[PDB]
């Protein structure tokens, strides 16, 4: 894109929200839900050993 | 003759020209005419068919010439003791031009955004 | 332009007063001498009057009592450039209902087309 | 044809125009009318039936001409015999314009946020 | 007649206007009243029934005209052979307006925060 | 009538006002009282029974009018025959205002910190 | 590309969106879908042992 | 003989040149003709065929020269007894040049984007 | 430069009036005295006139009434430097169809080769 715009005209952007800022709370609530229930860890945390 | 005439320029100018400033006004009107006619090849067909388009052309020519003939001697001040004046420090009226906001009136609008498109020739 | 500003006899600008102006006419006396004086028919116009710098030897002369109640008053006087008639020595003006003589010929300033004008002096004595 | 007339421009100027300035004011009112009509196609019809809108167009035309005939051939100062004057350092007023805050009175408003939309033709 | 009158503008100006300046003040008062009325459609109903609110409208109209007619002739300095003056650096070529501090006295106020709301059409 | 009177403004000005400046001072005192009476609805009630508070109001008004009236003609210099003077510089944009510290004398003040509070309606 | 620059002209970019920011949520939802269904972890969350 | 004439320059200048300025104009117009004829090798052929193109070449030659002859003595001011003048300040060290927009009227243009292309000789 | 501007008698520049200039020659009178006066053959040219003589001891003399309708006018006068002839004090000028005497010899200014010029006075009474 090419612009006549000048005299201080410029382009800038708002950043994305990082969705892992919620996912690392979803992992923390799966640890609590496993702790309260006493299920084997792999029933909730399917990446665990 | 041109669409506008020296009677138009001397009406937007609040003053009457000498016969030496009249030939300048005619020469500048003939220069303004060709700029509009080159930008809009239809100009004479539109101006003879539509009276409000004619009205816009007539005073876009008259104001375009008025920007040059206004104070064309280049004086800032003069005196001879019993009288004197001083003018505003205007920017020099260097060349005849039509404003962007005058080109909008004839409908020859221009985009201030354009695109550069990369090309590569495709194989056989 | 303070030149050609003044308006018209019925409605002057601020700096200008309405005047009746009696241009030059030439007449013969009884003995055939050729005299000059104001016409019997005056034009109606507007005029710009400013006090002339009467000073020193001429300031004491403003009022006198050697033979009568006597005074001099001196004003420079100017007319808008639409007034094409020229006044001459011994032409007269009615200003403020009083009658004033043009004194000497007009002074011609001519430096260029924009600047060019005539200025008069008037007296009453 | 003008709704406002040189009496309106005179009433806002307070000064009385000469016969040259009357011709100038008549031509610039015929331009200001024409600018508003080209932006507001309803103008003459609505001004014939809405009497407060009629007052607003007349005073906006008279403003638009007044700020351009006020001190034309703009002197900064002059003297004459022993009288002298000097003016405030005004804008070198040289163009007929209607302000954004006057277009808002006619009911037209410049939205200062707009968007560019990317597009690509969908395949077939 | 308008709500404020040329006696109000005279009383705040502390000079007796000429008949040309009275004609100007009558046009400007009509413009200032109409400018308030378009923002506050009940203005005349309030001013007919609350005398304290009426007094605000009277002085806001008189002030809005006064700052525009004060030195409208635009001299910075004026002189003759023995009397002269020079004025402060007042704003040249100015405009009729009502200030935010006058709108809030009339009970019109506008926020300094606004929300852009992203919206998307929900599917169906 | 107004709590303060043109004798108060005259006493702080240390000049006798002319016959029209008396009218200006009375119109300005009417604004100054009306501005305080909006911000402190009980103003006249407090002024009727607390003489120290009334003594503040009487010269919060007179100071506010005097800031405006003090050089209302807007001169910087004048000459008369062989006499001439020049003033210190002053703001051309003079308007009737009560200072933040003068509101603090009236016993009302802003806080320079305020909190924007995010909210979302809770589900049901 | 050599350009005229008479305004004080310059080049600018808007940045790319990082597709990983959505894959962070696709992983989280595969762990939830596996946990609710009770399938072996490799049926859904195949980024697992 | 030269395509434009000292009468063309005189018409745009609105002053009668003295016999020294007539010689100067006759040298400068031939310099403008060479300068155009080097950039458009067909100039005189195209001007003999197309009268609108001829009119542009005539007015570009005349106006390109007029930028030099106008105040070529380099005065800012002079006085003579009572009389005195001063000029709006304007470019020192002027020389004969044709503007980018005058080339565009002659139908030739410079683009502002060009490519530097890396190259390496291929082996054998 | 203002010293070299002027045009020609059939078409002057802005500040210049066309004039016929009669340079001086000497004649014998009846008793053999030699008198200066204007030549019979005039030269067509152009000239720059400016007002003069406004000092209080001379501004009084502009109009008189003692023996006749006498008036006096004074102007400084300059020809463009292309006019190589010099007007000695016996010379005369026809300006606006009036006939004006040169008055005293020309004033010479000579500060440098570009400033150098002659200025005259003309008078009519």
């Amino acid at each position: 894109l090419a612009f006549e715009g000048g005299e201080g005209a410029h382009a800038e952007q708002f950043s994305a929200a990082e969705l892992r800022n919620f996912v690392d709370a979803l992992d923390a609530l799966d640890r609590k839900a496993a702790s309260y229930s006493g299920l084997p860890p792999q029933y909730l945390s399917s990446s665990s050993d | 003759a041109t669409l506008a005439t020296h009677e138009d320029v001397t009406a937007f100018w609040a003053r009457t020209p000498t016969a030496e400033e009249i030939v300048l006004i005619n020469r500048r009107l003939a220069q303004a005419e060709r700029m509009l006619l080159r930008a809009i090849p239809e100009l004479l067909i539109k101006a003879s068919s539509d009276p409000v388009f004619r009205a816009e052309v007539i005073d876009i020519e008259a104001e375009a010439v008025l920007r040059l003939v206004r104070n064309h001697e280049g004086y800032l001040s003069e005196t001879d003791g019993n009288y004197t004046y001083m003018l505003q420090a205007q920017d020099p009226n260097r060349k005849l031009e039509i404003l962007p906001e005058e080109w909008e009136v004839l409908g020859i609008v221009r985009s201030g955004l354009g695109i550069l498109v990369p090309t590569v020739v495709l194989p056989s | 332009s303070l030149l050609d500003r003044g308006g018209t006899y019925g409605s002057p600008e601020d700096g200008f007063d309405p005047v009746t102006v009696y241009p030059e006419v030439t007449r013969k006396d009884r003995l055939g001498n050729t005299l000059v004086g104001p016409s019997l028919t005056g034009i109606e116009t507007v005029a710009r009057f400013q006090v002339q710098g009467q000073s020193g030897t001429s300031a004491r002369r403003a009022e006198m009592d050697d033979i009568g109640d006597m005074t001099e008053q001196v004003y420079t006087m100017r007319l808008p450039r639409s007034f094409t008639t020229e006044l001459k020595s011994g032409s007269e003006v009615v200003w403020r209902g009083e009658r004033w003589g043009v004194y000497g010929e007009p002074r011609r300033y001519k430096g260029s087309r924009r600047i060019a004008h005539l200025e008069y002096t008037v007296r009453r004595f």
